[PDB]
DNA sequence: ATCGGATGTATATATCTGACACGTGCCTGGAGACTAGGGAGTAATCCCCTTGGCGGTTAAAACGCGGGGGAGAATCCGTACGTGCGTTTAAGCGGTGCTAGAGCTGTCTACGACCAATTGAGCGGCCTCGGCACCGGGATTCTCGAT
DNA sequence: TCGAGAATCCCGGTGCCGAGGCCGCTCAATTGGTCGTAGACAGCTCTAGCACCGCTTAAACGCACGTACGGATTCTCCCCCGCGTTTTAACCGCCAAGGGGATTACTCCCTAGTCTCCAGGCACGTGTCAGATATATACATCCGAT
């Protein structure tokens, strides 16, 4: 029994999301754009995730290799390099 | 020379859906075009599936995951649903 | 189960409302459940059932949540919240919450009930190899109004809700789990059920 | 003290000199453990996995907030605000 | 003996054997199992079902007896999920939806 | 002397032309265009009546789904005319340029 | 000597544009939007036909077919159904 | 003598040849395809190594690292254009402010 | 196993247009990456030219239609010039 | 030339700018400009310049002026584009009439180079006069035959030699409207 | 504007360190030397469909003018967000320890490719009639200025 | 919020051409086998993913203060809309020429296939040098005092 892991959405903490606006090019932050933030990365994970354990599980093996997300990521026209 | 299409599989599923309904051309070769592209995309996710896996054969099982790969939502659902019974059909005969 | 024949003794029945079915095309949500044929058993969304842990060596009772359907490794998968036994619990937390480790031991060896399960927000996918009976469960008063008539293996009560690790304990109706479970889809249910203890 | 904005024009030069993860490791497994969850029961993931999710989803986000600032700018504002990641994804078709 | 088609022992419409062929000599795969051509010409039916189910709700609300491309641009864009699935796709003579945004009502 | 309001006539035009599906672009200066287009890529080329037709077919899904854009992108900056600046942002964020 | 083909982007005419934009649900319209809409529609062209020209000059043909334009279409993510 | 020595190139012929032949492209395959595949392969491996390193000697460093790559790729227009939907990892962003955004 | 790359190419091909830079095992992968998905795009695309005019065989010319279909601006220009050059070299040796 | 046993007398030539060059990688800012040498006595086809074809077609010859040089097509392995002249029969015998309608030509009728002037320098070289090389050039039309506008012929010769082709085109497209 | 203090930064130089470039054994994939069956080059012919022309209609485009209202500028107020500073938290690291499962191997069998005989399914062509386009006439639903 | 005017809408009548059903009639799907190998599968190796412990300290969180930015508000200029009038070239019907798209047939060139042979490139190992890190020193920049 490993401990829950729950609302790990908050640990995308504010400065890390100012951080990546900043690389952005963001000068200036709503409050509302912390929440939406952790909302879209939800959605997108979700997406990239799912498509890469179906890639695993039709491999018939329990580990989500680097090659399943690789490929999860190009059939969703972001393809990635460097893995 | 011949050419074929999916126009009579096309009239036969729209007769059992709508029996006194029709279709004109541009329609029919509208839904021509749909099969036809969800026949590459199927075929084409499959495809890459077996040679992700080293596999050299499209069973029916690469396209079932090529399905849940494509098809968004329920359409997912009942799609694998009329695809098994299809094959457990034709396994039984 | 994972094969065809690994459900040979079991049957698949969809209900839509109430009526049952032997559809094709999407409608303005179907519901599923398993029949063991041998006796008629059912098992649906919200039912809890015994399984044999092989790990611990001995049971472990689950709720069913959720029935994945024709999965691409398993041709029915059976997703199930688990419980929690009176010996997969934390003696100091129940002793912090409610108020040297041996003594702590002892007093919950002595004191607690021998059929007192928990739930817990974890979820883990079962196979029919290893289904027993069904369980039935009961609440805070039904337990105490059934004192005399329990039967050891089928009879259990659970009251309150708290996390796998055992510690924080919230009570809440579990006939209102059972509806709750059977009402809403599971992708909610599971949300609700995990920040009800946080 | 510097006037609201200088620091904040240092930081946006500092990190787009520089190529680091602006995300927490460890945080961002356990998000990926727990969508994963949802999905198969007792999943294990390699590191060089979690590593690439983390830079495509890093990726993803720094892209979308240079769309969204410029739906701030074209609204005449300096702020990005809900709506405009809302336009931006809109726009993109993610909606 | 007698010859049977396998779209009879499938149940379907679709042809078994032509989608067996196409996936044997479209260069997809070395080779092609009997599975396959099933379950690949199963969904393709199924899908067309669907369009075609919600076509002709859309042409019988317009009180017409032939689907033409409008109905088929209605039912697509209608349905959340089809109009997912068919999202980079262009119905030619299909028209769009009736939308227009709040603003641009009158006050 | 009846008259309508500025922006009566514009929605009723937006009504009458979003319940049709004909093409809104005139046919033949479309077909000249494209030739004109083509015969800087090989000299003396035919088309397919059925070419032409598919590529104004196209090319006006294009255009009513950039102006759906470009009136999100006005409607952004609290405005309800699409101005240039609209459509160089709509470009922008679909890749475009 | 074919016909000289010129100033056909002119053809794209004012209301032609009005009228595609109040199909996408535009109820005003500043002056200068014609002129990028016509520049636009020139950039959108010259790469279908593009494409286009090149799948035909690769069937070693003269004729630009429908099938060009849907493959170039289909080439550049716009899959265009309704002509094969 | 190997058929990539015979053509004056540094990529491998036989080895483009094997995965055109068994990639379930077409049924058949020239031997002229992979001679002009994998000239062009070295052709695009050129130029992003070049101006890579270009970008890595006004860095100051002998060694390419993936930020070298995703400076030259993305100062280099027809290169953006050829990887617009790809993701270099460790790359970064180019440095960009937009001009409202400046002090005053 | 042994699972073959592109970095001996790589490595060459770096040498000959810079050859006193080194390059990095995270940028190697990139380049590889790079490597294997052009030649993807440019296989898809010819093997896309061949099957639309009936053909069997991905020639050299379906290769060359591909890259000036992919490669843009002056990249179409020079790598087709590579191109030729090579096959040029290939059949004279 | 299609095929290359088409080009076989002649030989490409690769100029950076206006020197000569013999590479390969992408240089930054730097265009490179193609022309043809026929080695039988080295005679030189650019942008620019303007030949004398045998049009079977016609049963006449036609002059045309060299405009852009593709090399390496999908069918061709060098094509010719080039403006076409008007001879005197489609409105001095030996006076042409400049168009923008392009045409590809093919090396296999290649006759002479043209030497194109104006009309001070017709008037200026009258008694040493050919026939069959020296034409004069003052306006340009419509491929109908049309809408005479006069301009300096080497002026346009310069132009075209300077600016992309896809750019003096639509130029020469709209010198007559 | 111009000048001093303070802050963070560009910069010079030096120091580790672990990642990179090269040496080495080897084995599995590429080359050489034939052969064969079909795909592709190439010429000849049918015929489809693309180009072009002409006349008349008129519906759409172009032009112009009044004017409503929308974009844009300037102003004011409140408050939400930036910036430091101190406190709280857990990320990161640097090891150990284990074992689940990725990976490689050696069969052996079932399933799919391949080819020959047979036919009826799906193609192309041929009418032909009715769903639908076209047009008009009257009703309904707005819109906009005011008793 | 009540009537006059103007768009649209709905229905009746007429005609037409395209959707549908049907007729032969090729040819591809089926049947019926044989044979080759792809993968199902149990087993062994051993890679690396999970779990954990404590320490350091960088990162995150909370809070005080202030300012500058967003949003609402009023005013104004001109620009775009509605509508009328004039001009134009799109468009439809019908006709003719032939260019080039298909189709067919013949030939032969080429690439798969195999067998053998060998060396190119990879896994493994090792030393060592370019970059991440650090401390300190000018230096640009900010910001307020004057």
């Amino acid at each position: 029994h490993r401990k829950v892991l729950r609302d790990n959405i908050q640990g995308i903490t504010k400065p890390a999301i100012r951080r990546l606006a900043r690389r952005g090019g963001v000068k200036r932050i709503s409050g509302l754009i912390y929440e939406e933030t952790r909302g879209v990365l939800k959605v997108f994970l979700e997406n990239v995730i799912r498509d890469a354990v179906t890639y695993t599980e039709h491999a018939k093996r329990k580990t989500v290799t680097a090659m399943d997300v690789v490929y999860a990521l190009k059939r969703q026209g972001r393809t990635l390099y460097g893995f | 020379t011949r050419k074929e299409s999916y126009a009579i599989y096309v009239y036969k599923v729209l007769k059992q859906v709508h029996p006194d309904t029709g279709i004109s051309s541009k329609a029919m070769s509208i839904m021509n075009s749909f099969v036809n592209d969800v026949f590459e995309r199927i075929a084409g996710e499959a495809s890459r599936l077996a040679h992700y896996n080293k596999r050299s054969t499209i069973t029916s099982r690469e396209i079932q995951t090529a399905v849940r790969l494509l098809l968004p939502g329920e359409l997912a659902k009942h799609a694998v649903s009329e695809g098994t019974k299809a094959v457990t059909k034709y396994t039984s005969a | 189960a994972k094969t065809l024949k690994d459900l040979q003794g079991w049957e698949i029945i969809t209900t839509d409302e109430q009526g049952n079915i032997i559809k094709r095309l999407r409608r303005r949500k179907t519901e599923h459940y398993l029949k063991r044929s041998s006796d008629g058993i059912k098992l649906g969304r919200g039912d809890s059932v015994v399984m044999h842990n092989e790990a611990a060596g001995t049971y472990s009772v689950y709720m069913i949540q959720e029935l994945r359907l024709n999965t691409i490794n398993n041709v029915v998968e059976l997703w199930a919240l688990t419980y929690l036994r009176w010996f997969e619990v934390n003696p100091l937390a129940h002793y912090r919450q409610f108020n040297p480790l041996n003594y702590y031991n002892k007093l919950f060896s002595e004191t607690a009930n021998k059929n007192e399960l928990y739930l817990t927000a974890e979820l883990a996918e079962l196979q029919l190899f290893n289904f027993i009976r069904v369980a039935n469960v009961m609440d805070g008063s039904k337990w105490e109004v059934l004192k005399g008539n329990v039967d050891p293996e089928r009879d259990f009560t659970v009251r309150y809700i708290c996390e796998p690790t055992g510690e924080k304990f919230v009570d809440i109706n579990i006939e209102d789990v059972k509806a709750y479970i059977k009402k809403v889809e599971p992708r909610e249910a599971q949300e609700y059920l995990k920040d009800l203890t946080l | 003290r510097y006037r609201p904005g200088t620091v904040a024009l240092r930081e946006i030069r500092r990190y787009q000199k520089s190529t680091e993860l602006l995300i927490r490791k460890l945080p961002f497994q356990r998000l990926v453990r727990e969508i994963a969850q949802d999905f198969k029961t007792d999943l294990r993931f390699q590191s060089s996995a979690v590593m690439a999710l983390q830079e495509a989803s890093e990726a993803y986000l720094v892209a979308l907030f240079e769309d969204t600032n410029l739906c701030a700018i074209h609204a005449k504002r300096v702020t990005i605000m809900p709506k405009d990641i809302q336009l931006a994804r809109r726009i993109r078709g993610e909606r | 003996a007698k010859a049977k088609t396998r779209s009879s022992r499938a149940g379907l419409q679709f042809p078994v054997g032509r989608v067996h062929r196409l996936l044997r000599k479209g260069n997809y795969a070395e080779r092609v199992g009997a599975g396959a051509p099933v379950y690949l010409a199963a969904v393709l039916e199924y899908l067309t079902a669907e369009i075609l189910e919600l076509a002709g709700n859309a042409a019988r609300d317009n009180k017409k007896t032939r689907i033409i491309p409008r109905h088929l641009q209605l039912a697509v864009r209608n349905d959340e999920e089809l109009n997912k699935l068919l999202g980079r796709v262009t119905i030619a003579q299909g028209g769009v939806l009736p939308n227009i945004q709040s603003v641009l009502l009158p006050k």
